[PDB]
């Protein structure tokens, strides 16, 4: 038992509902309690969607301690069946779900003989994974499924494309700045000339998921979503994958040359070099931030960064490498992957800080005073009370946080980003100190 | 001479979860601390439900349980005893509420049998209220912490004779004063309200007291305080409206043998400083898709106001608690020649879109989860949240309660003429 | 004699020497003191500029008052030329210039006919109009002598493109978001299917104004600076021009129906209609934020809005017609052209405010006390004072209004970027209020 | 044996108009108030140059002439008194500074002869200072602004015997207490400062008394002194850098006949603490192109930290008031073996660029008209302002010289192995 009332990761189930929710025509249904449909308050709030959020509740009150919890499943897939035809409905365990212990599978087994729609139980379990580890699993899942439908049918086109192309996987729904990350990305494939095959979850049809192995390659731009399908497309189709998140100048600058590297092993015959130098020194601002008096008066200062693996490490990385930042720590509240944050970070910051627990962060905030925070919601309220600005790079995130204005963290417009976002905190909290030691 | 007609759906409708009663609960009562014992899940739902709040250091935290609670390999009076010592350290407050939640119903974890030990242990207070999504809906979560609250309210041990009247209800400060002050002019004592500023507050009621519900959703609470309290209940409608006012306190006076002296005219004074909300409210429809009680007293006085009820949702009605309040309506519909509206308990969400989408009514009073994809098929929609924490009691809050329900009124007429009304993807 | 210390609009030389810096090789000379150039710190820091600012001094000493004043002047202009061979070289009244009199215009008659750049002097007068007009003058002083030249040495381009195609009239160097203006407004003209022809100041070269005749119209998107340009072209060549700001959703709508009537008025043979509705839903956001619950909290919220013509105009009819905001006052401190401000906002809010002194304005706020504030650098000092939120408009602007994010105001993308700067204004006031309400 | 070298270029450079010295003498002189009188080509300098300042509510402001002031169809005198009496009535200082401007001497605006009048008036000192871009460069600003204040300075009417001694220049109070207890060490008393925190604590001077500079740039205050309150000055190196602080002491005490005691190793412990600053600094060359008259001063400590200086830029070189500063600078080039450089006054900053271009220093100290296009261009710079408004002075402030002087150095570490230093457009 812990003691707590803030949490940076979600409820397995959480996961989940964010991949169904970003595919079409794919409804999730949660086997819950009355109230436990807080997601939908939520995808309508932040993203401000126009349609109804496909998640419904297979409720569970008492009369389901009695044998309940496993026939109005039946009823309830078959009816979300037929009123909504979707193409693929997810049975959806929750923490309730998690200490009844009923056979779900089964009744999936019996609704999907009843219904058009195929049905999938989530393979996630509340007490052994949170929402971003259930979002990377549930999308393999769904992958690795219609993939196996494809071979079954003899649909399964297996065939590379002619010229190369590209799927990008990992793509979600209230997954942050996502959809820009989303545009950042195609636009840029666009410049490489890669054909960009697939999209997936984020409005991709479950038919289209065969076409997947048609791709040269994948690229999973989030550490933390997609990173299970690209590792299973990887040994059935012994199809290559770049991990490397395009987020700031030098990162940016990898991703592409692995992708380079990767297509040149099949045949391509491509350098992007000339691509690289020309982006770098003519879209990108951020090399030439870097050498201006602006920068320059940023050398030595002092920040902390914390967030989700994929933006703590491509921040922490920006700071020092690319702007002479003296990050003083580094954290992540994804634990499960530690490891991985640790060697990103190594040598870009002093000190690294692994918890989930807000008040280990606000404290260790105190104690070093930095001059900017970069991290979460709750971080940026610990910065308001302690007087130091604060950039919002990670979820625990609020509308604010969902701009309509374009605002990528990825490729080259997200370099550009960065470099405001970054320059904004510093000077905001400089101008303030300077304004009180003046008059008021 | 043919009555209100009465449904009940699927129960399978959006609504807060009733653990959500912390957050007014614990700004509410200054010197407590609510204990909610559940897991990520609740506590996932209060830090977004919550919203700002949630950053103001609150006097409430989960006591988030692991894998080795719901086994019993964790003993769960060791685990509470640790942490509820942890908030006497860091807060040093009153009362504890436990908060019962789904998860420690179906695990069988003995609350009410192991907070009187615990209690005397350490120190403090420890109140228990199973609010939980298994049995009640959003504002239902006051009635069960009230309930149990209610249970340790001290014994005995210029105004009329009356006995002593208590009054129950979460209220904001300023709308205490107000109803209190409202009664004082009608010669009405207000001898303590039940919940109270600070735990340490909580009134006297003895055998032979009357009381008075002040919000719709009160009922385990209004039926503690008959058989566990021994006290008359005042039925009369809910003071929200200044028709609900009056009829309110028309309903105390009588109870008492008083007539009610210069009301009449502080009604019509309160309903014409309404004249430019009620212009725009005049023939317009209305549509209540259930979530959080006031339903039934949100439509007696939008038809009063001149609306068209098409629906009233609602989570769970008490036909007995509510009683006066439901007479009120159905006459409110002869005095105004409105058809008698159905009242739909536990509604089905879905079936009630395919039902807005018929009806195509003026306003959709509803959840954040359906508003948005309402507004962008043409539907205007107010979210019923803000009624159960905007100021709408008493007669200086009518006006109130009909800017939230002009709101999407008034942000038709500022942008019409733009062809952009039913735009979805 | 006046008292004050903050002033909105800078000395008339301001605007000349903005025309000049935006052009290429052309090099603007000021006659002046040791020290009237500031203008060049300004330029480098707030643009960040990677090249120096091409704007010289021929300065001014008390050797001056001795028929001084005019034999460097020549001397600084041929050096200029020799050094730095520009296409042009313009020189520089200032407000000293103003006072000694001297026969200007004599000298660059003189200088002309040593140097091989061509010479102008600024037909702008300190004491008569303030940087935006001179800016509006310069710019169509340039284009006139050059179509002069072209006119007289026979190679005047006078047959109309082929295809539609247009001038963009007006973007200029320390314009409020110019740069992302200019690039919103390429590829609007790209998507409506119009060639762009020349864009001026920002970037051309003297020697492509000769081929401005061959547009088949002029947009001009800010009211402040191009007017003299665009009327010029219609008198002289029955060019044709558009100058309705496309910024905010209505107002793009009516930009892009004017361009409609005057191409289809010379035969272009095209609807738009189509492209406004799917560009209006799909493109743009701020239609569908106007239905939202989150702008329907905010109908009857008072906001106040100051800034130039242009954008407070835009800014007022944008609060009000598209969102339902009760906007007190709107004001401009463009005195000059007061009567088109009026006439803008118009039923837009209950009083229009016109003035140049920033206490004036300050009062007018805290008598109002509105919920969010749309003005300068200045009234967003106000609101820090005020404890009132405060979204940034026009000019008196500081590093943080130079954004390297891409900011336009203007266009399609320009509409989602004002939903958040007004959406965030509010929220941020609201979310303080509540915070304070609560706990702290 | 072979001396400095001077040089004299076209006075084509950039700098600050000396009427910046408002922004901190304002702040400095707490009960001042500046009117600057003058037109919006100075409002607009003063407006960007104070940068956030302007936002502080500044005891300044500027008399922005009207057309009508230019040909006199406004009486300047009735002008002044109109305003100055605004200021004295939202402020009420103890001084009012009028900043003559280029326009007050092109059209001969008798401030001089208008003040004396003015004062007596109105009850209020008022002090003129011709400060203006035709006769002088940005901290110059200050020497006429307190060559000014030394004529109201009042008349007579442990430490060693020595006469009375003044010391002169605006610093930070930091600054003062800090030098001010550097010489209550040796045994000297500070029996004032020309400026004091407000005006009406300007120090007694008497006709006797000794006076010191603690800036380079106050050439007509020293004059002042010297000529119109008949004082005697110690000529001597000015305390920036720990080298610069010791010589200044030595020197003091030297005049007054005392044995410096203890401080041979009060400089070597200053020295040893900048170790790490000294490792970046050895062997690298600067580049000065002259702004603020610190140069002489810079160039001389930099050379005993081992740099290599390739020109000192200077606006204006008195070398009667440098006197000590140029004689340590050029024995500091001997004993550290650096051929003595060469100071270019008035100097030209195109020619300067391709001076710079050829010698490709690795670091050029330079204003910000230049910073950004020589970052583009690989050549590293260091912004010159910050020098003015940094705490320079005494031993604990060398390390802070240094900060500023490797800032760009540091950032260079920061960033090696990303091959984009030469990104030109
Ligand atoms: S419904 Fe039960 S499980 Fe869900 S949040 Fe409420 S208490 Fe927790
Ligand atoms: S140089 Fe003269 S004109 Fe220019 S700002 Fe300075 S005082 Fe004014």
């Amino acid at each position: 038992m812990k003691l707590a009332y803030w949490m940076y990761a979600g409820p397995a189930h959480i996961g989940t509902l964010r991949i169904a929710s970003s595919f079409k025509n794919v409804h999730g249904i949660m086997h819950a309690p009355l109230g436990d449909d807080y997601f939908n308050v939520m995808r309508s709030m932040l993203e401000r969607e126009r349609d109804f959020t496909p998640v419904t509740a297979s409720i569970v009150d008492r009369h389901v301690l009695a044998r309940g919890s496993q026939e109005k499943v039946v009823d309830n897939i078959i009816r979300k069946d037929t009123e909504e035809h979707p193409d693929l409905i997810v049975l959806t365990p929750t923490c309730t779900s998690s200490i009844l212990q009923e056979d779900l599978q089964n009744f999936v087994r019996r609704a999907s003989l009843s219904t058009t729609a195929d049905v999938l139980l989530a393979d996630v379990n509340h007490y052994r994974v949170n929402e971003l580890q259930a979002a990377d699993r549930t999308l393999e899942q769904i992958v690795q499924f219609y993939i196996d439908k494809a071979r079954r049918q003899g649909t399964l086109g297996t065939s590379k494309t002619p010229t190369p192309s590209v799927n990008i996987i990992g793509i979600t729904t209230l997954g942050f700045h996502n959809q820009h990350d989303c545009r950042e990305l195609k636009q840029l494939m666009a410049d490489l000339g890669i054909q960009v095959n697939l999209v997936i979850p984020a409005a991709a049809t479950v038919h289209d998921l065969q076409r997947l192995p048609q791709a040269w390659f994948n690229l999973v731009p989030y550490r933390e979503i997609g990173g299970l399908t690209a590792q299973y497309l990887e040994r059935e189709f012994g199809q290559p994958s770049v991990r490397i998140t395009p987020m700031g100048v030098v990162e940016t600058a990898r991703c592409i040359r692995a992708i380079q590297g990767v297509l040149n092993a099949q045949g391509a015959g491509v350098n992007y070099e000339a691509f690289i130098e020309q982006q770098t020194r003519e879209v990108s601002q951020a090399a030439w931030f870097s050498r201006s008096i602006d920068c320059q008066n940023l050398t030595g200062k002092k920040a902390v960064v914390f967030g989700d693996n994929t933006h703590a490490a491509a921040m922490t990385k920006i700071l020092s490498r690319e702007m002479g930042i003296h990050v003083v720590w580094a954290g992540t509240y994804c634990k499960y992957d530690a490891d991985w944050f640790r060697a990103e970070v190594a040598g870009f910051c002093d000190e690294v800080l692994i918890t989930d627990d807000h008040t280990v962060v606000g404290d260790a905030i105190a104690r070093v005073e930095p001059a900017a925070i970069f991290g979460t919601q709750m971080e940026r309220h610990v910065g308001k009370r302690l007087n130091i600005p604060c950039g919002v790079i990670a979820a625990p995130i609020h509308i604010q946080d969902f701009p309509v204005g374009y605002r990528p963290f990825l490729g080259y417009e997200g370099t550009n980003q960065l470099v405001d976002l970054i320059y904004n905190s510093f000077t905001l909290g400089m101008e303030d100190h300077l304004l009180e030691i003046f008059g008021g | 001479p043919n009555a209100l007609n009465f449904e009940c759906e699927t129960g399978n409708y959006h609504t807060f979860c009733p653990i959500s009663c912390v957050a007014w609960l614990y700004q509410k009562i200054e010197d407590s601390f609510f204990l909610v014992i559940g897991t990520k899940t609740c506590g996932y739902f209060l830090q977004n439900a919550m919203g700002v709040m949630i950053f103001a250091e609150p006097r409430y935290a989960m006591a988030e349980l692991e894998e080795g609670d719901i086994s019993a390999q964790l003993n769960d009076y060791e685990e509470l005893k640790r942490l509820c010592l942890e908030i006497k350290r860091d807060r040093n407050p009153s009362v504890i509420v436990w908060i019962g939640t789904c998860t420690t119903e179906i695990i069988k974890m003995d609350l009410e049998g192991l907070a009187p030990k615990l209690e005397a242990e350490i120190g403090i207070p420890i109140v228990v209220a199973r609010a939980n999504g298994l049995d009640y809906a959003f504002t239902q979560g006051e009635d069960t912490v009230l309930a149990a609250m209610a249970a340790r309210c001290p014994t005995s041990t210029q105004y009329h004779p009356h006995p002593p009247l208590v009054l129950f209800g979460s209220l904001p400060d300023p709308v205490v004063t107000q109803l209190t002050l409202e009664l004082k002019k009608q010669g009405i004592k207000v001898s303590g309200w039940l919940p109270a500023k600070r735990y340490t507050e909580l009134p006297v009621i003895d055998e032979g007291y009357y009381v008075a519900g002040v919000n719709p959703f009160l009922s385990r609470t209004a039926t503690t305080l008959i058989r566990r309290r021994k006290c008359q209940l005042i039925t009369a409608p809910f003071p929200i409206g200044p028709d609900g006012t009056r009829t309110w306190i028309e309903q105390i006076c009588a109870t008492f043998g008083i007539q009610p002296q210069g009301l009449a005219e502080r009604e019509a004074e309160t309903w014409q400083k309404l004249s430019d909300y009620l212009e725009l409210v005049r023939g317009k429809s209305v549509f209540f898709m259930g979530d959080n009680l006031l339903e039934i007293s949100l439509a007696r006085f939008l038809i009063r106001c001149g609306m068209r009820v098409l629906e009233i949702g609602i989570p769970y009605m008490d036909k007995r608690y509510q009683a006066a309040e439901l007479a009120l309506l159905s006459q409110t519909c002869a005095e105004m020649g409105h058809p008698l509206p159905t009242i739909v308990e536990k509604p089905d969400n879905y079936n009630q879109l395919q039902r807005i989408k018929a009806l195509q009514p003026d306003l959709v009073i509803t959840g954040m989860a359906h508003a948005n994809p309402l507004e962008a098929r043409g539907i205007s929609t107010k979210w019923s949240v803000e009624f159960t924490f905007a100021q709408i009691h008493g007669f200086g809050n009518a006006r109130d309660i009909l800017e939230l329900v002009t709101r999407p009124l008034r942000r038709n007429q500022a942008l019409a003429g733009l062809g952009w009304q039913k735009l979805v993807a």
